[PDB]
């Protein structure tokens, strides 16, 4: 029973945590650094654009 | 050994996959929804207190994108894998069944049917049915990014999901089912659907914010005596949805011109099989007659869905519709689960009723098993093929792009192509000659005005022995 | 089309042992495969479709596993309702394939009683001899028969007929004759069949003279 | 249940057309997706003809036997042929009807898991130019040299006959222990024998009769011959006449 | 040597994976839900103080 | 079942302990610096480009934030446990010694020597040393978040380190030492030191940004033999740190006039233990006369790490000193490992050269073990008795705040007390009565006017039999 | 202050058992805790130190583990060389508070071979007389001895003397003393001792009468 | 290696002052920390007293023994003395001296784990009023009562002495196999008494002589008694004169 529990609730499992925990979890780690360096470039572009003042004197 | 293993080990490691195959992922994805909401937020705060006075990702829209239209033998296509940030690499004791995906101005839909064991008589495990955001990595390079992951409570009765984005949500159509599959065991189905919102911007605590699952009291199904959703992505029209589906017509009320049938080339068909291959067996009580489901959004809190039949030419069985909006207006898969085993995608001419001018291609065609094999035309009677979907990513020149198994009958070889009506232009062989396949899903749109396309293509990993949907983000060259 | 080779042709062991008989294919079949059991003058019986499923109706001790190339069909505790011929089929194409097929014997050794037959009279009115040489409840099925005329090996004149596998004694039967003419009958005097066998140490041949009674 | 029936002859002259017949009881054919037909080699393995819907006429064909084989129908009596046209003799081999089933899981995967459920009791057709001919049996007789270790076997011969099969029983069907009835084969000339003998404790040899009884039924044959022991003093009382 | 390796190599680690899992990461996570909310709501005041125009006609 | 532990499960096992404790920690923190440095980045984006024209956490500052200053008995305090963040809680095998906490402008410091078994004679299994960022939960309260960690390679030479922010950058000071803690075995320690820079904002791929950890080829000591920095933190003046320290001066130049060893109202005293207390043992070679090391960055690539010593006014022997800087003027704590068992901690006079007001305090002491126990003035010779600081709170009424271990002997019951100088104010029992315990930090700052508290606890765990730092975010409040 | 308990207060083993010493103590000490080996007429041993080291010199078999309030002394391999009494030590704080001690025996069950003393005829001179009964090579030292005068039990005169364990067949000699006046000694006739022991199944009773030489 | 002697008076009478004295060889007290003083009552366990630096005079002392113990000091004849004050009887025990050892970990961390390393070896020291006296000896002589399963045993009987201890050996210190030499117990009376026996084989009485050798150098009594059966014939020859 040790080996079917080792096979069933451990094995299986632990695999599934490795692939959740140095493929999936650190790629969407590194995706939301992305996400930041996106979002601050984008919001930075929005204030180059929108904030822009000009204007001759009358 | 059996004490340690059984309390200090056991079910730390339940605990382990609990937190980092639930909680984290959602956690994470749910920070993603902060970080989007957050700039969506400032920046409608900037458009508003700098607005002065005085004293990413997108679908195909109509502009003028330049890519190859020249055939060439050059690989001059260079697949990506990006399936790693989704939850399609599971155990070795699990296959992959049912996906989707579908996209829609940067939010995507991602469900899959995870079962036990074998592919076809496996225990359904779970099934995550899950939106998302498409992002660009640091190479310029798009890839998924799931915010809003939702299970249903009994995952045997959840089958034929279609999904549409509609305007910062997402909704998502199933098939309560609890007589098995409704296309097999449709005599015996409940008649019953179900919907599921989800929010690709998901909140903190948006408990009937993110998944209200909602009740379908009044479904317009007309002379079909029963309607479920067929396919993965639709379009929205407005506050009007459009899930692809298929209607369950009698037989003795299914009336067909038999003169119809294409037998003029071909002398092993009879004119009497156009009308028998319209349902999975010749004998069977119902026909599967493809088509829409309107779904405004406008009718109260009690909206009705509607089922819109296809137009009849070129007529074939209900086969997964995929309509999806490619250069402004919808371009309307619909896969050779029959007989006429070349492509049939085209144009919609107009969505209500559904009359699609269907390209006349004789190029790309799908590997049928036994009777109706890749470039069959002999109306024959057979329910074989898969599903192999093509984006229109070019309707100047009516070019579209998807994966397709190049093989007579054996389903593999997956080969994004970009084709032609009458000639494939270039392609990409996604993995080894004899790596089997499945239903392949292809959706594109514009990373910073250049198509990149994700092909879902279920390859066979021959490792451990199970389906897995490996994406597959493949830019669409300008230079030849 | 789809080659599917089975591995081995031919197995043999005793009741109750571990018996796994393959079936590797040329093109990858996902699952799409069917195991067989042939009884010796019966239609075949599905035993494990899709290469994992036990079918209704199939005992418990038939399971079934592999994808892809390589299939295992497993029997656990071998019984002697089970000795018979297992056949593999793909579903994944068509012209669906067999294998070649797989014969499971009782391994239980047994040497032979071996018998010798003179021609009858009336036969030799009838024109031709045929010497027969019996060999009765043995073990393998596998054997050597060599047909020696006046201490020379004769080839070409030799039909041999070896039976199924009896339920009684789980051993065989063989026949062998050696067809010839009335005159070269008359030709010769000594008639021998040398016997190959795993339970016998030395070459057991039987003989017999034209003149002797 | 469904229960599957072939018929048809187990003579066909080689060039010839094959005529054979899987009448089906117990359900109906307008059921039943597809109908196939298997056919099995002797000393070889099993290998699949080609299917016919039962409701439709379409069929498919083995490429290895394409420009050959037709399946016709017949939805009044229930039946379905086989029409293997220029038969040789590599043809031989057992053709099993066989009732088709399919597996589909998740029905937008229409590739179905395929395999045969209902199997016909099979019918040995072999191809072969002779003609019917009823056997010739001659006994195998006991000897001195027919003794190992106690245990006298004595037999018959059964030679040159066609078709198959012989049915050899042993003093009308008493005779159960011992018996073995070998396998036919074909001989150079064409026709069938076979051999059966019988084993049985060498002190019963003169007590017992043992009669082989062969029974051919296309031929219309039945021989009744019976084993007995050579006789070894009857030739050697030459007359001295003074 | 078995219950010395599942002491040694996988009861300590996996008690150290599962307080690193249920308890540090995720309350780091909640920690950079906290530190976007408060960056977004540090970037508004910045924006509803330092873009601020009036003047009054001449 | 050898294989399959010993390849299926052990190595994956291994690969997930490195990625879950070292690369996801350090990439979540390397996300939560993009966070900050993205919106400072932003935010001068808008003081540029919005500035137009015409055609958090902070330390405590100069602001009267008001806080209660009369004595209750009402359990006015309440704690909140903030150690979760960190990597605090190892397995049950593991002690957690030699802490470190050094807070300033909201960027902390963090260091511990995780062992290996026992506390005292175990393993020194790795060295984290690591800065991070101070923050507020979704609660108003504090919380640790480390965004860069570092370990040494060798972590058994890593001894006593000393930390100082500076200008978003973290310099932390340690001592090498090949032969054993440099306090112990002082006549054979190679009087080397090592400076490793940290960056409280660190980048992706700030290889030589990060971590640069200088070299000090010039140490500025003058009588003394040996400098080695003792003490968690620091202050920095512009561009010059100040490491607390200890200098090792050899007993026979160590001058000392004996009239001045306060045997007044004390009869078991000589005059005689007040110059032999100064060494940890009345006949050692070294003499410890702690003080500061003046760290100038304006001295060029090569810098020199100059000690002051500390004035002889209340000398004893040398302690962990905390300099900090609070309300504007450095305070200096330095703990009481000697004769003088009550604490002693003052306002700086001046810093260079270093002459402390010591406060007269009567009503805070340390649990010393066997000869020098809380509440004893009487010189004696003993280096006994533990490290409980203390930050100023309040300069008006000279309150100041700190965790101290309330009883005489047994160095247990960590108790955060607020109190002044004659008179303990309000206090909170943090743990049991017999919880035993050892070196407390307390640092204290501002969260939007608020002055809460952060110390690091080292409560004795009971439960599983090891040292864990506690954190205790403790709010002092205003209203009693 | 510090009060340490161990448990038990004298156990008993065979050569080669695993021994589990306790000390409990009554505030939690961290660590500070030695372990010391006082064997009889020696000055005490420290064996582990800050309750988890192997000093130097000590053996391998001796091992230490715990911390907080309950501490463990594991003899894994007992050896001869290891009877003594054994002591905990904390130092967490002072005054330094040993443990009451923990005596260790070998478990070896034999029984006694009683033996009884009239006082000699000098002795009696003296004015005293003293009864002497003897209990040599018993096992365990834990036993009964009744002084019996006449067939009537005495107490508040008996002084008992036990020897420590010899190394040589390791069981116990026992000495009581009746000491009684020369006519209290006179004023009756017989002088009984009772033995109560483990390996002696009834109570092994010796006696003389003053009358009877 | 610094190796320990205690030195001072067995004998101290109640409400006294016990004058010990530890020096110390292989090593000097302007080393070692501390060096302390264990005492331990015989039929109880250790414990401590208080400690001395060494090269300080800073004491500590037990709170049960606080307000008697002086612990003095002698830097040049390199010992350390103890000075209990009003001395009862139940602080009878062994007084160790004891050298000091203190682990430090991680010198920012004073704590050091204490244990004691060297040992001295130990003075037993009785609290007594009486007087130092010789022992008296009377033989314990065998009788027919003193056989079991052919061993008798003997011995002698030593009463009233003091102090301790006593060296009984057997005929000169040949006769080891046996000997048995009691621990002595304090009587009412304040005087001490052990016994002392040997078990011989029951067939060697009449043939070994068997003399204990008791020798109290305190006292300076040495005392040689031979022990013999008792004679049980003389008594009983009363003559009658007719």
């Amino acid at each position: 029973g040790l080996a079917d529990k080792i096979g069933t609730e451990i094995g299986p499992k632990v695999s599934l945590i490795d692939t959740s925990s140095t493929i999936t979890i650190p790629a969407n780690i590194g995706l939301l650094g992305s996400k930041i360096s996106q979002s601050t470039a984008s919001i930075n572009e929005n204030v180059n654009e929108k904030c822009k003042f000009t204007l001759p004197p009358l | 050994l059996a004490d340690k293993i059984g309390t200090e080990i056991g079910p730390k490691v339940s605990l382990i996959d609990t937190s980092s195959t639930i909680t984290i992922p959602a956690n994470i994805g749910l920070l993603g929804s902060k970080i989007s909401q957050s700039t969506a937020s400032i920046n409608e705060n900037v458009n508003e207190k700098c607005k002065f006075t005085l004293p990413g990702v997108s679908n195909l829209v109509g502009l003028p994108n330049n890519i190859c239209l020249q055939k060439t033998s050059n690989q001059i296509l260079k697949p990506k894998l990006i399936s790693y940030t989704l939850p399609v690499v599971g155990q070795s004791g699990t296959c992959i069944t049912d996906p989707l995906l579908a996209m829609d101005e940067g939010y995507f839909a991602y469900s899959h049917l995870e079962r036990i064991g074998s592919c076809s008589r496996g225990v359904s495990k779970q099934r995550i049915i899950g939106v998302g955001e498409v992002l660009d990595r640091g190479d310029e390079v798009p890839s998924l990014f799931m915010t809003n992951v939702w299970t249903p409570p009994n995952p045997n009765t959840v089958y034929h999901c279609s999904a549409v984005y509609n305007n910062e949500f997402y909704y998502v159509l199933c098939a309560v089912s609890t007589v098995g599959d409704p296309i097999l065991n449709s005599t015996y189905w409940s008649g019953s659907l179900m919907m599921t919102r989800l929010a690709v911007k998901p909140k903190s605590n948006g408990g009937g914010y993110n998944q209200h699952q909602l009740a379908l009291r009044s479904i317009e199904k007309g002379r079909y005596d029963k309607v479920m959703p067929y396919g993965p992505s639709g379009i929205k029209q407005g506050d009007t949805l459009y899930f692809p589906a298929v209607g369950f017509l009698v037989r003795t009320e299914f009336k067909y011109n038999d003169s119809n049938c294409p037998i003029t080339k071909c002398q092993y068909s009879k004119p009497e099989n156009c009308r028998l291959s319209m349902g999975i067996r010749p004998n069977s009580h119902y026909i599967l007659r493809s088509g829409l489901l309107k779904y405004n959004l406008s009718d109260g809190e009690n909206p009705k869905v509607v089922f819109i039949e296809i137009s009849d030419q070129r007529l074939s069985i209900g086969s997964p519709s995929k309509i999806y909006d490619s250069l402004g207006q919808p371009v309307f898969y619909q896969a050779s689960f029959s007989w006429d085993t070349m492509i049939k995608f085209g144009d919609v001419l107009t969505v209500n009723p559904l009359v699609v001018n269907w390209r006349n291609n004789t190029v790309i065609s799908r590997p049928g098993q036994s009777q109706c094999p890749r470039f069959n035309t002999c109306p024959e009677i057979c329910w074989e093929g898969v599903y192999n979907d093509a984006f229109l990513i070019d309707r100047i020149n009516w070019i579209s792009a998807g994966v397709f198994l190049d093989s007579n009958q054996t389903a593999e070889n997956p080969v994004f192509t970009v084709f032609k009506d009458n000639e494939i232009l270039y392609r990409a062989q996604l993995a080894s000659e004899d790596t089997n396949a499945q239903k392949t899903i292809t959706n594109c749109f514009l990373l910073k005005n250049k198509i990149w396309c994700i092909s879902l293509v279920e390859i066979y990993d021959t490792g451990d022995n199970v389906i897995r949907p490996k994406l597959f983000a493949v830019k669409i060259p300008e230079q030849c | 089309d789809i080659q599917m080779t089975q591995s081995p042709s031919s197995l043999s062991a005793s009741v109750g042992d571990r018996v796994t008989i393959t079936c590797r294919a040329s093109q990858g079949i996902i699952d799409y495969l069917s195991w067989y059991q042939q009884k010796p003058g019966k239609a075949p019986k599905l035993l494990i479709s899709t290469a994992s499923n036990l079918e209704s109706g199939v005992p418990s001790r038939f399971s079934g596993s592999g994808s892809g190339t390589e299939f295992t069909l497993t029997i656990s505790s071998l019984q002697p309702e089970d000795f018979a011929t297992y056949s593999c089929l793909q579903g994944y194409t068509t012209p669906y394939t067999f294998g070649q097929g797989t014969k499971v014997e009782i391994k239980t050794v047994a040497a032979p009683s071996v018998f010798i037959f003179p021609p009858s009279d009336e036969q030799l009115k009838s024109g031709t001899a045929s010497v027969v040489c019996l060999l009765n409840n043995f073990y393998p099925r596998e054997a050597k028969v060599q047909w020696k005329v006046d201490n020379a090996l004769q080839s070409g004149n030799s039909q041999e007929s070896v039976t199924e596998q009896d339920s009684k004694d789980s051993t065989y039967s063989l026949s062998s004759t050696l067809t010839l003419s009335k005159a070269d009958y008359e030709k010769h005097k000594v008639y021998a069949c040398e016997v190959t066998h795993q339970g016998l140490s030395s070459p057991v041949t039987k003989s017999f003279n034209r003149g002797e009674c | 249940q469904v229960q599957l029936q072939e018929s048809g002859p187990g003579v066909v002259k080689p060039s010839e057309t094959l005529s054979l017949t899987c009448a089906v009881s117990g359900g109906s054919i307008s059921d039943t997706y597809r109908w196939s037909w298997i056919r099995q080699p002797p000393g070889k393995g099993l290998e699949w003809i080609g299917y016919i819907y039962g409701s439709a006429t379409s069929t498919y064909y083995n490429p290895s036997l394409s420009s050959r084989v037709t399946i016709s129908k017949d939805m009044s009596k229930n039946q379905f042929s086989l029409n293997l046209n220029s038969v040789t003799a590599a043809d031989t081999a057992v053709y099993y009807c066989a009732r088709d089933y399919q597996y589909y899981y998740s029905g937008s995967y229409p590739t179905p898991h395929n395999w045969f459920d209902v199997w016909g009791p099979g019918v040995l057709v072999t191809v072969s130019s002779a003609s019917t001919k009823g056997p010739s049996v001659f006994p195998l007789a006991p000897s001195s040299k027919s003794t190992s270790g106690g245990t006298a076997a004595l037999g018959c011969l059964v030679k040159d006959y066609f078709p198959e099969p012989v049915t050899v029983s042993w003093n009308s069907g008493a005779l159960t222990s011992g018996v073995h009835t070998f396998p036919a084969v074909l001989q150079s000339s064409g026709l069938y024998s076979l051999s059966s003998v019988v084993t049985v404790p060498s002190s019963g040899l003169g007590t017992q009769t043992y009669i082989c009884n062969v029974n051919h039924k296309p031929s219309n044959t039945k021989v009744d011959k019976k084993v007995e022991p050579k006789s070894c003093d009857k030739t050697h009382h030459h007359h001295h006449h003074h």
